[PDB]
């Protein structure tokens, strides 16, 4: 399963220049659409499991 | 000067398959890594273009319709295709547009022209100095009301060479919309003997002329004692644009790299 | 079990970098909020699930 | 006043339960303006357009191109000489703040009653048979009575319209042709016949004519905007160009707020603006230095305020969600931002979470049960 | 509206004409979010 | 109808400039000597 924008931090160096162009996630974030992180990380779900 | 050049052979009319050619950049905006859906007057994919050629023996320069605009292209050597006439009456009852790439300059002009029955430009061939010399301009006998004119900065373009296959493909799209005559074009180097090459490449916009005339038809101008001559071999193709919906793919470098004809 | 939590800032989606637009969106009132409550309700529920 | 008062305001309550609450986004504001236009100086030749010695007939309307010059539409628009200065895709005040691709002035003379027919969407013998505008015309129609300039007591018959046509003409078509028109069902040959007409007619323009029956000169200005490399502009000086800082830019009338950057996007010669999937400009060619600048919006994100209950404590912590801390301290209230309370910029208890930069809460190594959920495994609580 | 771009309206029109174009974009954009949030509230019940 | 406070503004202009007295207008009268607010409530009355 190939996730999109897990909420885990964005920092200009990965959203302009080269990684501005081939990016839907940026098109989204630049228009006020934001994806938030789950409360339990994929490590915490694996500890419960 | 005006002459009916009558030394030619009789052939039936030829046609060819325009596989995926005649797409152009639809507006002056940059895009990259995207698939863009646009409706414009585009050349339909796998459509029959009409086909024309110069041989030895053959020299077809006919009047053709110009309805909803034209895709024009030529597989070429030695600079034989030199221009086009566009208009409605072609006989100074109305205005008409002249485009012509002569030996030294390009000229673009709009007049009540009185054009010739068979118009062409002509060259003295290999005459002792080993230089080919442009010497004839058989296109209009009068030019009565010139509302637009342009001539390029001057140049020399060569008039000579012989090869077993064509070396240039030049492609063009012409549209006459709301008083503006729009030209798009592309150059690509080739090695093909006698067909419109199978492939894809997109035409960039070139020039946008405010000419304000009706164009219903058009006629191309070829380069050649008043009859009996050699036609230097070159071949050209004519297709008609249709209002259609295309999906255009831009690569990472922002160039239209592939297309889908929606119909 | 869950889906991507999304927060959308309607004020930035609709009136992107304009005060002139923002002053017109206030004439629709609670519309900008009621959407944030709805998406926050969905987002809070992804942690519950 | 402070993040707690902003939640009290966002919840519309003077007391707030224990929780984490969303509040209006932080957004870094423009440090300064930038303006960029082509560095042309010569003014547009309007003396040859509006003050030519004689105008064309409306059947043979002249078309003059305006290029490689600087406009000042305040010289035109503020003049009382114009009986009409009506715009169809711009407001007349904005013309000095704006850039134009290719510009054509259409010059001709008509009767004063026919100025109403020059507008887009109109019809009647002028609009139908000698001068048509397109439905989506962008530009302005400018007109004035030229009675004293061009009219003589017997009639200045040098100015002509077209009374007859086989079909209505297309937008920006011009018909010079003198072909005879047959209004009868019979064909006709030679020069003249019964119910057969010369298609042009001269106006009886005399200075004794009633207002409306007097000659009006018209200029139609027919420019196209904001989509292509400009050749005419308003009388505004370019600023210097700065990069990697948040600015209010303006490139050829493309105003916007963003951080500029040196792009590797390879524009082909004919392009000036590049667009994003959202249909917004994300790169531009600078008109003085022919290089491509990436435009990105200023740093922003949601602001979530973490609070024990108002019934317990007025202390709160702030999550700048989706942000690297690096940016928080950058968000210095030295300049403008959406939020005002820059009080937390102190830090000395800040924390980088996977959810964003968290300020006003102390990171502790001892795990507890979840209390107020922050995201990505982090939770906050109010404790001794 | 005369454009999809909110700034190309304000680049061209004064406060009288711009409000007519901008209220079109507010009307359509706000309808676009209500459609999204409805479809997401309905999807959240399938995931629940 | 009933009115809270009422002010009559009395002045003389050229007949061409009556178009400039309306709210949202501009030109040397509206810009340099008599401006109405965008949200003007009231009526403009004129005669030669
Ligand atoms: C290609 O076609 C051109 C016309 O379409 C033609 O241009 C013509 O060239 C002659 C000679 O240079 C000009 O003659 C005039 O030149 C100047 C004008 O100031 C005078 O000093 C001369 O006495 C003479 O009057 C024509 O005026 C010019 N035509 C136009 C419309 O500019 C080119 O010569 C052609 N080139 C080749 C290589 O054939
Ligand atoms: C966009 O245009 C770019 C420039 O034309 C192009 O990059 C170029 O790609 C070629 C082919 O991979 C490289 O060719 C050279 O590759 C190595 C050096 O990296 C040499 O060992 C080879 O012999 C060969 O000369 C070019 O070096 C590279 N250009 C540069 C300056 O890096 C992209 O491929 C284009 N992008 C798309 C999507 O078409
Ligand atoms: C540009 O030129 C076109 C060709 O001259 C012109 O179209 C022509 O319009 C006339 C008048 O309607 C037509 O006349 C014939 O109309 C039908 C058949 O089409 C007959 O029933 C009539 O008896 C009459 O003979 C022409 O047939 C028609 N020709 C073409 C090729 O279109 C355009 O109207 C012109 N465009 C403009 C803007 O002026
Ligand atoms: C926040 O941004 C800073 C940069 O300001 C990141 O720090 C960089 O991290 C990499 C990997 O450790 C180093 O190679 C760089 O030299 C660091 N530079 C600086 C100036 O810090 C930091 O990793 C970012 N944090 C997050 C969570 O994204
Ligand atoms: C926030 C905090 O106090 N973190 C500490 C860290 O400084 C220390 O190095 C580590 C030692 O294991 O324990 C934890
Ligand atoms: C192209 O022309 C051929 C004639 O050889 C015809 O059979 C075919 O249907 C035509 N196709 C199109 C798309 O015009
Ligand atoms: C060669 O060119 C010159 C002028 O450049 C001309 O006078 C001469 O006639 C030419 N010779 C031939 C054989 O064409
Ligand atoms: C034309 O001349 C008049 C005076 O006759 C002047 O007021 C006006 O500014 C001039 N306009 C242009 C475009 O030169
Ligand atoms: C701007 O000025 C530089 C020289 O200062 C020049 O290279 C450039 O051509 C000018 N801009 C335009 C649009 O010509
Ligand atoms: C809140 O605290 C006040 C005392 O400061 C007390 O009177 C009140 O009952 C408390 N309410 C709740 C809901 O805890």
């Amino acid at each position: 399963v190939t996730l999109a924008d897990a909420g885990f931090i964005k920092q200009y160096g990965d959203c302009l220049g080269d990684i501005a162009a081939r990016d839907l996630i940026c098109a989204q974030k630049f228009n006020g659409l934001t994806v938030l992180p789950p409360l339990l990380t994929d490590e915490m779900i694996a500890q419960y499991t | 000067q005006c002459v009916n050049l009558t030394t030619r052979t009789q052939l039936p009319p030829a046609y060819t398959n325009s596989f995926t050619r005649g797409v152009y950049y639809p507006d002056k905006v940059f895009r990259s890594s995207v698939l863009h859906s646009t409706q414009d007057l585009f050349l339909p994919f796998f459509s029959n273009v009409t086909w024309f050629h110069a041989i030895h023996k053959r020299f077809d320069n006919p009047v053709l319709p110009f309805n909803d605009g034209v895709y024009f292209a030529s597989t070429e050597k030695s600079n034989i295709i030199r221009g086009w006439i566009f208009g409605t009456t072609l006989d100074s009852k109305t205005q008409s547009l002249l485009i012509v790439n002569n030996a030294t300059n390009v000229v673009i002009k709009v007049c009540e022209f009185q054009f010739c029955n068979d118009p062409f430009l002509g060259v003295y061939y290999h005459k002792n100095n080993k230089s080919w010399m442009e010497s004839e301009f058989r296109v209009y006998s009068s030019a009565n009301n010139c509302t637009f004119e342009y001539v390029s900065q001057p140049f020399l373009m060569d008039l000579e060479g012989k090869q077993g296959n064509f070396k240039n493909l030049r492609e063009f799209v012409f549209k006459n919309i709301d008083g503006y005559f729009k030209i798009y074009s592309k150059h690509t180097p080739i090695n093909l003997v006698r067909d419109l090459p199978q492939g894809f490449s997109a035409l960039e916009p070139l020039v946008d002329l405010p000419i304000g005339i009706n164009i219903t038809r058009f006629q191309t101008l070829l380069a050649l004692s008043s009859s009996g001559w050699t036609a230097g071999a070159a071949a050209y193709y004519v297709g008609y644009l249709q209002p259609r919906t295309f999906l255009l793919k831009y690569n990472e470098n922002g160039t239209i790299t592939d297309a889908v004809d929606c119909a | 079990v869950s889906m991507t939590k999304t927060s959308v800032d309607c004020t930035m989606y609709i009136c992107g970098d304009s005060t002139e637009c923002s002053n017109l969106l206030l004439q629709y009132g609670s519309f900008c909020t009621q959407l944030n409550r709805a998406l926050t309700g969905i987002a809070v529920e992804q942690d519950k699930n | 006043l402070d993040p707690l008062s902003e939640t009290k305001c966002t919840l519309k309550s003077f007391t707030v339960e224990k929780g984490i609450y969303q509040t209006s986004n932080f957004r870094v504001q423009p440090t300064e303006s930038i303006v960029r236009f082509p560095n042309i100086t010569n003014l547009c030749p309007f003396g040859e357009v509006f003050n030519a010695t004689r105008f064309a007939s409306v059947y043979a309307w002249n078309r003059k191109r305006i290029s490689n010059c600087v406009a000042d539409y305040s010289v035109l628009y503020n003049s009382a000489s114009f009986s009409t200065f009506k715009c169809y895709g711009v407001s007349p005040t904005k013309l000095n703040d704006l850039c134009f691709t290719n510009v054509y002035a259409d010059s001709f003379v008509i009767r004063g009653d026919e100025v109403r027919q020059i507008a887009p969407g109109q019809t009647g013998k002028i609009a139908d048979y000698n001068y048509k505008l397109p439905d989506d015309f962008t530009g302005c129609v400018i007109a004035w009575n030229s009675n004293n300039l061009d009219s003589k007591v017997g009639g200045n018959y040098n100015y002509l319209y077209r009374l007859f046509r086989k079909s209505n003409l297309k937008p920006f078509e011009r018909d010079i042709s003198t072909e005879i028109y047959q209004a009868g069902s019979t064909p006709c040959n030679g020069v003249e016949g019964f119910n057969c007409y010369f298609p042009l007619q001269s106006y009886g323009f005399q200075p004794t004519n009633g207002v409306g029956y007097q000659p009006y000169r018209v200029v139609v200005l027919s420019f196209e905007l904001l989509h292509a490399p400009a050749t005419v502009c308003g009388p505004k000086k370019s600023t210097n160009l700065v990069k990697n800082k948040c600015v209010n830019f303006n490139f050829n009338g493309l105003t916007g707020t963003g951080v500029l950057t040196e792009s590797n996007k390879k524009f082909l010669p004919f392009q000036q603006f590049g667009r994003d999937i959202a249909d917004t400009t994300d790169a531009v060619r600078d008109p003085q230095t022919l290089e491509i600048l990436d435009i990105t919006p200023c740093s922003f994100g949601g602001v979530s305020v973490i609070t024990p209950g108002t019934n317990t404590s007025n202390q709160v912590a702030v999550l700048y969600q989706g942000v690297n801390c690096t940016e928080v301290p950058v968000a210095i209230h030295a300049d403008q931002l959406t939020p005002t309370w820059r009080v937390y910029s102190t830090g000395s208890n800040v924390f980088q979470t996977r959810a964003g930069c968290l300020i006003g809460a102390e990171h502790v190594n001892n795990s507890y049960e979840c209390d107020i959920p922050i995201g990505a495994g982090i939770c906050a609580s109010y404790q001794t | 509206a005369i454009s999809s771009v909110l700034n190309d309206i304000l680049s061209r029109l004064d406060k009288v004409e711009a409000e007519v174009q901008i209220d079109r974009l507010i009307t359509g954009r706000l309808q676009s979010l209500q459609t999204y949030v409805t479809q997401q509230l309905i999807r959240a019940a399938e995931i629940r």
